[PDB]
């Protein structure tokens, strides 16, 4: 409704003051980046072991001499 | 290789911002929730509609 | 709010909420019930009355005495702090110093996991015992059925396991007494306290003892089930766990059930069965699982009921189970504990294309050995050894030193023993094992293989001898 | 706006005895409160007796149940193909919402003779075993009766992956819908279960329905005649449509303790038997069609889960009685590692022909038989018996034929490799060998003729029946390969 | 009348008719019902109210809806014009070739003709199937009762005799699908086209069809019985007629019966069985007669579900049978294919006189010997064999003979056989196993006699397998 896009339009006000700012996550405090950290470990498994953020370097193979 | 490194940066974005969005949605609308006594011509918009279902329904 | 006894008949009361509708599973505390009688509510049968069910006696019940929603279920404490904590279902200690010291509470149901909180494919949790690894290798997560020797140190084993693994790696306890004797809780207890796997004093009290014992009124054994998941999931969640959940002896919970069933005036089923026996499992075995919160790995003691299974319970259970222990007599019978049998020792998961081969194959060329020479072992039985071909003859040998190979000395039952325990790194258990297979060590004493750790103590044990 | 709503008159049990609301359509689904369906089944005078779709500790009593107003449809569209859903048919893939905008009745009847039509349609499965022994067209209706993942889910699953082939192939009028309606397979099992279809995106041309373990009874009940909708859809959209129903023995259950606790009592092995009804109406609906229903086809591979192999029960009894044949799953066979753990003694296709080739009858028909004989001399003869050369050898070749026969689990495959690995089998190509290294060579073969006969496999495949030529082609391909296979 | 939907658990729909309440049988039409939805009477409930059945579905039905009591059962046109024709419960057509148009109405009910309707004796009908004739050697005009397990070859087998006998009887014929697995009635069906005993050029096809399926509700399945009847009673009575009454399976019905008894507020006693049981088949079966104006040959598929027949219904059901035909799991299994019950499978029309003694004596002979061998399974079962009277192996052997004997290919069932079946007139047959009691064939191989046919070519087939 309309007296219900009253209620709709102060949360999109929040969310850019938010965007353009944090304090933690504005409304979050350290809680959502310890969660977060809980998360990230794990994930690191699933999704290997490093190079997360750097290219993979690679290396060449050999032989015998016969 | 290559993909590993890329897919848990927008997976852990995707996630912090579902994770964002509940938590500034809860706190916002468990704050504001309160206006409605204030405003209660919510209610009478709802009687407003509701002559216009009571009326038009049949 | 409020609510009258309008009815008891035993623990079945009726219990009518003057000016409460509070849902099902919400919990009552009866008011001039100076001793926690939880009501949980069970019915709604109308005119603000519901049908409860006490779940503490019944007794001095006054008609319309009053009664206190506590509006949802019991809440619980739930915090780390509990393990080194007997308490009974309720959450109360039982281990009576003063309360169990939690924040954190629960209310005692938990939901399953879904799709989405997979974490779809399983792993085997592995203990580092041959014996399980090898031949019931564990699934974190998983739900293990302990059909297995009495008094045998049964439980010494599976402190055993705690120490193996819930050490190892950081994964905790619960146990859930189901059915238990006041007796064997106390077996139990001291066992750990003399383990020091519960610690009254040091948090390596790993273990929360949650019981939920025949003595109770059937409700609080029955929900004892819910309960002792919610602390885990605490765990999980919580504590990232990969929780080690001893849920002993959940026939009994399951019975407890059917008791009901028939006494919230539902048809149980045939067999006397609650004929929703497969839901409340299946709802209570998919909270116990695998996730992206770690895992919940149930060790389960399992009664094989009637000693019959045709009885539907163990059927379903069948499902929920997915590695399977028989611990063994036979084993036992050998002097060998581990007393385990290995064709018995085995998970729906286990299968090669559905694990491996690796242990499959290894284990069936074992297995195979084990029991090819059980055929022998009749055929010997008779003729003695003599006969054979030395190729049998080697692989009795080995077959008995793989044998002799699993016995393993324990940690916890120097007592016992007179030897600390060992543990057995798979890789070099499995490599062991080739060795032997591999006829490698059939020139050593095979009474070397005997009690020990590594194959190499086997080997190292070998040695000294010859 | 009680004009749409009424009370809860008693709720325990998550059974809701409704208050008011008389308005009520007979079979209309009507929605609680909570988002919690339920139906309304019993249309009493002074309630409803509605089925809580859910539970009740998520209710109060009087709550609020407001009519839905409609009659049970479940969500209908092909995008599902390429989902997951519950039984309300919502997304616990959780992917995205379902594409599936249409609805349908979910109690739509199984259509008459006339509005159906027998089948000449063949399916396949990949497996040898299968596709031959039992071999199966579309429409039919074929228990798969075995145990405790003897693959027994597995077999499904692997047959589910040869579609894929079809699903990249063209053969639309052949293609098949998979549906795999999941009765109480945990989420877990389900997790697994559905990931490998993932791997193997089958995904793409399947709706996994799935009521897992956990469930509400009424949902694991309702479950299938949902997937029976959906899969409807497909038959009636020409399609065919695979539907295996897995399984209706823990449905039965969850019915029958519903009936229960409707206080509605049982027969026979205390089961009440419209369950029967129940499914024999699922099941009724599939069938094969005739052209007005673009020929469609729902294939029913329902799976009752044996335990004790007491067939002698009334549901195994029942289904058997339904189903146009069944395959029987023997354990033992499993233990001894034998998957597919047949016993085709057991198992029956009773049509068999409508799916049939006459590259496959060509080499089927002596094996089928070549396999009861030797089934029958593995049953009577030599095992510390006699050893009469003929029946030796029925013994040694039978033995060839097992193994060959015998089929990994995530092994599904192009029936051309299999008539032509099997045709080498009949011909006897392999007494002069021992049963395990049939496997190696096979897979040699395999990978040999896949390479360079392709050609002729490719022929084989088009003429869809082997020709003496090929015969000789493959027979010197094989023999040589075997030639190959020993030096 | 009308009537109100006063509740409507499952398919029985309470009505409450206000406007009078009109007796039971009354046949209801739901009004606003978009399937015509007849409700049978049942009860009058008491107060305005009755019990009813629903026998369609129950849909869209607001409680309080109208119907209008048609006031007496389903009429249905009932006469020749149904022959070749596709006909639902409801007496109207799946022919779907429209209407059937045979003006002669009907209740679906009728009642069991007086004991003087009786044709007071029946006299040996026959079929050449030597297992067949030999154990039950046919009556004329009987209740034939296929106890039988789930359709493995039974349904095989009903078909089989339809297809050498009911072919062999020219006369028009019932069939009810009761239950019926409609992909197979579908087949038949197309099959009668297919063999024109079923064409759409005449109602000399020679079968009327009658289907009442699974996917229907309990209320059709239940009364497409007396559907069946009704019809082939109008055949015989009206039109002579032996009429060839398959009814595929009469379980279905009971079945259906069983499970509306807990429904129908009524206990459904014992193993659910209705209390009823008796009454209801009893009266139905009573119906069934050849009656001085002809026959109904009935061939009534019994389910057994798990063939249990200590089991109440069968119990029942023997009271009613004329020739029984016990299909045996047992032998079944052993991938007999006849699959009988032989020492149970039985005509009480065993006589030296209407079987002749011939017959007679030498099915006695067989029968004991059979039970004698019977006797010997036990004991060879626990006793191993091997040291037993030495023509008890014989017999053993011979018996396994006779059995392979009795075996015959299947005829239709190339399909599943793989051969043709055949039949053996009926001396051939007494002569038959006066050979192998003759031991004219007992010194050869027991192989042949599996899947045979006539007695003389099992001895060909011997050759054939003496090599």
């Amino acid at each position: 409704l309309d007296p219900v896009q009253k209620l709709f339009v102060d949360k999109i006000r929040e969310y850019r003051t938010k965007r353009q700012t944090s304090g933690g996550p504005v409304d979050a405090g350290p809680e959502y980046q310890q969660d977060l950290d809980r998360e990230l470990f794990k994930l690191k498994q699933m999704y290997g072991k490093a190079d997360m953020n750097t290219f993979p370097n690679f290396t060449f193979e050999d032989p015998k001499f016969e | 290789e290559v993909k590993n490194r890329l897919d848990y940066h927008i997976s852990v974005q995707n996630m912090m911002r579902q994770k964002e969005q509940e938590h500034m949605i809860n706190w916002v609308e468990k704050r504001v929730v309160q206006s409605i006594s204030a405003q209660q011509e919510k209610e009478t918009i709802a009687k407003c509609i509701a002559d216009l279902k009571l009326l038009s329904k049949k | 709010t409020t609510g009258r006894i309008v009815a008891v008949i035993g623990a079945v009361v009726d219990v009518q909420f003057d000016e409460g509708l509070p849902p099902i599973l919400n919990a009552l505390e009866v008011q001039g019930r100076e001793t926690r009688l939880v009501l949980e509510v069970a019915q709604h049968l109308g005119e603000s009355t519901v049908r409860t069910i006490a779940m503490d006696g019944t007794e001095g019940l006054v008609r319309g005495q009053k009664v206190l929603d506590s509006g949802a279920p019991i809440r619980i404490p739930v915090g780390p702090e509990t393990l080194g904590r007997i308490m009974n279902v309720i959450g109360e200690p039982i281990d009576e110093r003063g309360p169990i010291k939690t924040k954190q509470f629960a209310a005692i149901h938990a939901e399953a996991p879904e799709f989405v909180e997979m974490s779809v494919e399983q792993e085997i949790l592995v203990t580092g015992i041959k014996v399980v690894d090898l031949l019931a290798p564990y699934a974190k997560g998983g739900k293990i059925g302990l059909f297995g020797g009495a008094g045998v140190g049964k439980t010494v084993l599976i402190m055993e396991l705690i120490n193996n693994v819930a050490k190892a790696h950081g994964g905790y306890s619960v146990f859930a007494g189901v059915g238990e004797r006041t007796r064997e809780g106390n077996d139990l207890y001291h066992e750990m306290i003399e383990s020091g796997v519960i610690n009254l004093k040091d948090a390596t009290s790993k273990v929360a003892l949650v019981y939920g014992q025949m003595n109770e009124p059937p409700g609080a054994r029955a929900r004892v089930a819910l309960t002792g998941l919610t602390v885990a999931e605490y765990f999980r969640d919580q504590e990232g766990q990969d929780v080690l959940l001893f849920i002993d002896n959940i026939f009994r919970f399951t019975q407890a059930g059917s008791e009901v069933s028939a006494l919230l005036g539902r048809i149980p089923s045939a067999v006397g069965y609650q004929p929703t026996l497969a839901t409340d499992m299946g709802t209570m075995q998919e909270r116990i699982t695998t996730t992206k919160k770690g895992s919940i790995t149930s060790v389960q003691a399992i009664y094989v009921p009637a000693d019959d299974l045709t009885d539907p319970a163990p059927a379903t259970t069948f499902a929920h189970l997915d590695a399977t222990t028989v611990l063994s007599r036979a084993i036992a019978e050998l002097g060998i504990y581990p007393a385990v049998d290995p064709l018995d020792s085995t998970s729906r998961i286990m299968d090669p294309n559905i694990v491996g081969s690796e242990h499959y194959d290894v284990a069936r060329g074992v297995q195979k050995i084990l029991q090819d020479y059980k055929s022998l072992q009749d055929i010997i039985a008779i003729l003695g050894m003599d006969e054979l071909s030395e190729e049998d003859k080697l692989t009795v040998s080995r077959a008995r030193k793989i044998q002799r190979f699993l016995s393993q000395p324990f940690q916890v039952a120097e007592v016992f023993t007179g030897h600390l325990g060992k543990l057995v790194p798979l890789k070099e258990t499995i490599k062991g094992f080739q060795q032997i297979l591999a006829g490698e060590y059939d020139h050593l004493p095979e009474q070397a293989f005997y009690m020990v750790g590594p194959i190499e103590e086997a080997v190292a044990k070998a040695d000294k001898l010859a | 706006d009680l004009e749409e709503t009424g009370r809860v008159l008693s709720i325990g049990d998550g059974i809701a005895r409704v208050h008011g609301l008389r308005n009520v359509q007979a079979e209309e689904m009507v929605e609680f409160s909570s988002g919690l369906k339920g139906m309304s089944l019993n249309l009493e005078p002074d309630n409803v007796g509605v089925v809580v779709f859910g539970n009740d500790k998520l209710i109060k009593e009087g709550d609020i149940v407001k009519r839905t107003g409609a009659i049970v449809d479940v969500p209908v569209g092909e995008e599902l193909l390429g989902r997951v859903v519950d039984a309300l048919g919502n997304a616990i893939d959780g992917k995205g919402p379902i594409g599936s905008k249409a609805r349908r009745r979910v109690g739509l009847k199984a259509p008459g003779i006339i509005p159906r039509i027998s089948v000449r349609e063949p399916m396949q499965t990949g497996i040898k075993a299968v596709d031959s022994l039992v071999p199966i067209g579309r429409g039919q209706r074929e228990l798969i009766i075995g145990d405790r993942q003897t693959g027994k889910t597995s077999i499904a699953i692997d047959t589910i992956i040869n579609q894929k082939r079809f699903n990249d192939g063209t053969d639309e009028k052949k293609k098949l819908y998979c549906i795999y309606v999941a009765i109480g397979q945990k989420r877990s099992t389900v997790a697994q279960l559905v990931k490998r279809l993932t791997d193997a995106d089958a995904m793409k041309y399947t709706i996994v329905v799935s009521a897992t373990a956990s469930d509400a009874a009424p949902l694991q009940y309702l479950a299938p005649y949902s997937g029976c909708s959906m899969g409807e859809y497909f038959r009636d959209n020409g399609k065919h449509a695979l539907i295996i129903y897995d399984d209706l023995s823990k449905q039965a259950v969850a019915y029958r303790q519903m009936s229960l606790l409707l206080r509605r009592p049982p027969g026979r092995e205390a089961y009440p038997g419209d369950v029967f009804y129940l499914h024999s109406r699922l099941l009724e609906r599939a069938a094969k069609m005739n052209d007005a229903f673009g020929g469609g086809s729902l294939t029913a591979l329902p799976v009752i889960e044996t335990q004790a192999g007491d067939v002698s029960a009334y549901i195994p009894t029942n289904v058997i009685s339904i189903t146009d044949g069944q395959i029987f799953l023997e354990t033992e066979l499993f233990y001894k590692g034998i998957r597919p753990a047949i016993n085709v003694g057991l198992s029956v296709s009773r049509v068999g022909s409508a799916a049939q080739t006459r590259a496959m009858k060509q080499v089927a028909g002596t094996m089928k038989l070549e396999l009861a004989q030797y089934r029958e001399v593995a049953a009577f003869a030599q095992f510390g018996s006699d050893l009469d050369a003929a029946t030796q050898q029925l013994l040694s070749r039978g033995v060839r034929l097992t193994e060959l026969l015998k089929q990994g689990q995530y092994s599904p495959m192009a029936i051309e490799e299999q008539v032509a690995v099997i045709y080498a089998g009949v011909r006897g190509y392999l007494d002069k060998l021992e049963p395990s290294k049939i496997t190696k060579f096979e897979n040699a073969f395999l990978s040999h003729v896949i390479s360079q006969h392709q050609a002729l496999l490719g022929k084989i495949r088009t003429d869809g029946k082997i020709s003496e030529e090929s015969d000789a082609k493959l027979k010197e391909i094989v023999t040589n390969f075997l030639a190959g296979f020993e030096a």
